[PDB]
């Protein structure tokens, strides 16, 4: 079966080497700790699902492209911010990527 | 044929009669002209002489079950298959397609048309007769999109000699 | 239209639909294409274009009036007003006329035609349909004239896009 | 053009647009296609070619004058001047005439036609559009004759490229 | 031609005359128009001018002896060979096919049609004449599907000038 | 349609009505006939029956967003795709394109045309009517290129039966 | 040809080109297509086939002679000689007639037409061009009738291959 | 168009008007119909509806700048591209080409024609008119090939409705 | 042409006149229309305008000298080359072929036809005339197949204007 | 054109006029219609509109200078290039070819025809006129094949409006 909103929430943590862990570790080596609250995991699974039902449904691999946009601000200046516990919550995730509405299909080629 | 579609109160109905005409004779009078697509997610009514009318239907399916049922995108993806260098033949028929979201009319020549503000669509010889009764009703009555399609179809079967009172109607949700 | 007449058991019946069609649209559905002439002692059903159909009819009537209603003679007299030097004017319309004794089919270029042995006559775009169905029933059932007429008419209204099902049937005691 | 007439509640209304179209261009837009005859006690609306439309109208008038304005008899009298030996001359035009008592549709090859039960009549390229819209409103609202006419006329002017929206409506107290 | 198929009491008959017409002349008058397919499992009658009429026949065989004689599937597999991007030419003919289970009509344009409730099928110029006599009989007599096809074929040979009384009938089982 | 383009005082306007005609009926009356291209750098108005009219539009885009929006070069690059050994089909339509620099008219047959000294362009059935009013104004009034396009379009909607007063106008800068 | 007439400020002007074209060649370029009638108190310009144009003209003149030059009554009297039993003979030509008080357009099948509010009339292949140009000028400038006529005539001679620029203009003090 | 070429006293002139006709209307009236080729070594005038008329022009260039400007050889090399097994489409146009040495007329159907003894060439609707005035002059006057082309073009613009007095002339050396 | 073949008493004859017609003129009047195939084993007569008539002949040869002269099989192998997906062009002609065993008629459209019980075959404009005389003779005389072909051909040359009395006959064994 | 070829006393002549017709006008009147092939070994005269007429000429050359000038074999090798599966286009023209040995007529449709006993060949609009005069002479005079061709050509130039008295004749040896 396909992966729902809830199914995208679990695949983000439960699996060994999940994206939540992989970034927790790849950013711990920089000397930085990061918290992935639960109300913020919902807004990443039900925010990568919103994109799969308005474009090609690439599946779980959608999470990678979403995370990479989220862990974009941190991944760059992580070294220059050694020893800090950043709280990634609903407020951060929300204003981390922006919004993604459909293209323009209509107004372009339809009379 | 006479294929009409009205949309009122989160309702999308699509009706059509059932007369297969050959010359000035009637070969089959029960024919289902409005079919369901994508597991029942979209409505499609066709007109334009069996063969082409059908292959146009199929081509829009192979486009829906390849775009997650995104009506508008499926429509344009199909239209673009005519507007290229190497054309996709040319079909003597047109379709009225609609799901919970949008409703359209696609021609086998390669064009997609959106309804006018009132959201009413009709096609086929008995087309404008139904479209005239529909607009009449929608603008002056409270009738449901189903009642209207039902009423409008009959008004058109009694004027068009290629349309009967034997119709099949489908609605969403 | 479809006008058919069967004669069986001292009964003569003339019936026809009521669809007046202008182009491929339908103007009137309750037309009376069969009427009684000469003090109701003779049946007349007409196909062809409306106007001519009526003039061809009104003409046969004046003839019937001048000839004590002799169906056969009146037809001939009328046909003879086309079969001469000074033409009468070709009418695009045919009549099926019948009285107690005879059944005849008169045309607008003047020529009276008698039925074949079976005594069945039919005219109109859906003529042959009614004719086929009628020949079948007369040859394979004990159905009365009236029933065969009624039955054939429908079988034909179902095939002809110009014939409806609103019938007008007249029989002759 | 588009001329339509609805009769309801002891009211008879005859309305029509005003577009005189030469070829695919428009010559006049404020044409009066409906006029009053016999001391304003009878309405007439005409479609078809301008000149013939007029002669067909002027002819029915002279008849009306000679018969105390009996709409029905005048119609027949005039039809009978085509349904004879010495033709009158086929006119490419139709009229819709109506007085307090009757509504009729006369053509230029002579033949008077009565409406179907609903008492609705329409002629012109945009006829059936007004006819559909009209049947819809008469069967599903309590709208007055006048309103139904006005409403249908527009619904049709919107579909026919030969019918505009400048209407001329006449009712009969 | 005139090809008709009736189905009554677990009986499936398929008849057709034998007149090969060229212009308004008769070239061959014995021709077998109804052939047997799949070792005698299915009946096929064709119409539409030799050549195409034949290549359509063959194409339906290469589809039966490639689908275990599954009429309906073979039909659609064939039809789909026209409704694609790269068409399969276009044939000026049509077939009436039927086995113990179902009966169909397949056109060389790419469409399959199922009978109407009565299960009667006819094709060719003499088509509707037979279809009219058939329905007449089926609905008003006890005659076997064979007797009916037989009777209906003759009624049609006496009206169509491209149909004779020299026919070949096949039935199942 | 009527598509017209005037250029006065560093102003480039391009207007067109919004009537999609099918036969002599009107299917859609709001249609945007003037669209924007290359992020809003160029104006394009089309005429010639949906499909082709559109694929001609697209093809000029794939040529602008492949030549840095150089109108003239994009035009000719497109035209040359018709003037070769292996043609690019043939389109039943034409475009009026214009940016701050130049204005043109490209036909789907493979030719590019530059305006005449006054810099006015019109296409479509209502074409010359607008072009006549335009030249009238440009040469005798001070009106802006927008006011003129606006005025000229209406003059043309009142004469062409395939042009309405429901238009969409775009200007640069 | 192109014949146009504008009336503004108690002035009435009728003007037209001078190109007599036989087939796609040109026979005469200095033709006078506008002339004065009834002691120069009424202007007449004619389009259509030469001869007919002339007979249509000479006819209106005799009428004008018999009715003290009443432009309106003369037109109607002449129209009525077509709108009757005994036809006059269809003439392929139109006239634009005008005197101090009225402007009118008369055709050869009998039917007088009045201008729309703006009081502008034009006929001929190049009619609508002059008409569009004229409407533009009358609605947007203070130009005299004469100037607008002169101006529109040219704008039309430039678009019509049958209209040249050699004009003949007549105004009515 | 009207394209004519006279040759007198080591002079080679090639003129042509400037009217682009669409239907019976004039779209552009300045158009350069005579262009220069091979750095100004050869003159080319075309006729036959833009598109093809142009692609024929280009194809003769790709043959000149591939054969050192050898007119005659370039001509034949081009002609031979039509006279093969695999044709080169087919063009609805023809060219008059001439350099200091020779002068020709090449058709997009694949043929090259040499003048007649007098060395005069004309093409297009206005063709023969110019060719008639040309021969008239060449044979009876001393006028230069330029004066003649100039004079002959006008004579042809006053007879052909598709030719104007707005021409562009080129000469060699 | 007129090509006829009779078969009586182990005799197979095949005659044909010799008139090659172009328009309504006669170009060659000796032409051999009946040729011998497979070392003299089979007779072939053609009709249908040289070119195609010939290429149909060759194609039946390349099939005989590839199937051991098995007429029937060679025929069908050829017919099947038309009834496939990728057609074999289409020939405007037909052949009458016959050896000691069988006799046939093959059309360049892809069909093979066997004679009727009497074993008489004719083709070409003069076809049926010969076929009428042939049947007349075979059924009422003792004449040899040769004498009959001879006699029938002449009867046909005297009625068909595209058939002469200059024929070439071949027989087997 | 008019192309004729007579053969008397080891003499083979082939004449033809020189009028290139375009519509009903004459473009070139000196044109050489009879050319020499294979170093002067064979004569060829063509007719049928430049282009095709020419490419048919070339294709017979590429076949002679590839078969040692063997007329008959070169002819058939060329004809066979049309009678195959993959045709060689189709040419609107025909040739009369003759060397010391034989003389033929080859059409660009794929057929070769040999003269009738008298050895006279003619083609083109003026064909039969020359062929009539030729046979007249050959059968009743002693004139040489050259004198005859000369004489016969003129007789045909005076009757055909597409043939002149400006001819070019070639003979062998």
């Amino acid at each position: 079966t396909a992966l729902s909103a809830a199914d995208f929430e679990r695949i983000l943590t439960e699996p060994h080497a999940s994206l939540t862990e992989q970034y927790k570790a790849l950013m711990a080596t920089e000397g930085v700790n990061i918290a992935f609250t639960t109300d913020a995991v919902k807004k990443i699974a039900e925010a990568a699902f919103r994109v799969n039902e308005k474009t090609e449904n690439i599946g779980a691999r959608r999470l990678h492209t979403v995370m990479e946009r989220l862990m974009d601000k941190i991944s760059f200046s992580a070294s220059d911010m050694n020893g800090q516990t950043v709280n990634i919550d609903a407020a951060y995730v929300a204003d981390a990527l922006g919004e993604v509405v459909e293209n323009e299909d209509l107004s372009r080629f339809i009379l | 044929t006479t294929i009409v579609s009205v949309r009122r109160n989160g309702q999308v109905v699509v009706g059509g009669d059932g007369q297969v005409s050959l010359g000035n004779t009637v070969m089959k009078g029960n024919a289902r002209k409005v079919r369901r697509l994508y597991n029942g997610k979209v409505l499609a009514g066709f007109a334009g002489g069996t063969a082409d009318a059908f292959t146009l239907f199929e081509l829009f399916e192979r486009k829906l079950e390849m775009h997650q049922g995104h009506l508008l995108k499926s429509a344009v993806e199909l239209a673009k298959d005519w507007r290229t260098d190497r054309a996709l033949r040319k079909l003597e028929a047109m379709l009225i397609v609609a799901d919970e979201k949008e409703s359209l009319i696609i021609t086998g020549i390669g064009d997609v048309v959106q309804p006018e503000e009132d959201q009413i669509l009709a096609i086929g010889s008995g087309g404008n007769y139904a479209l005239s009764a529909a607009r009449a009703l929608v603008e002056n009555t409270e009738l449901s999109a189903h009642e209207i399609v039902e009423k409008s179809l009959r008004i058109a079967g009694d004027i068009c000699v290629f349309t009967n009172t034997n119709f099949t109607i489908e609605e969403l949700p």
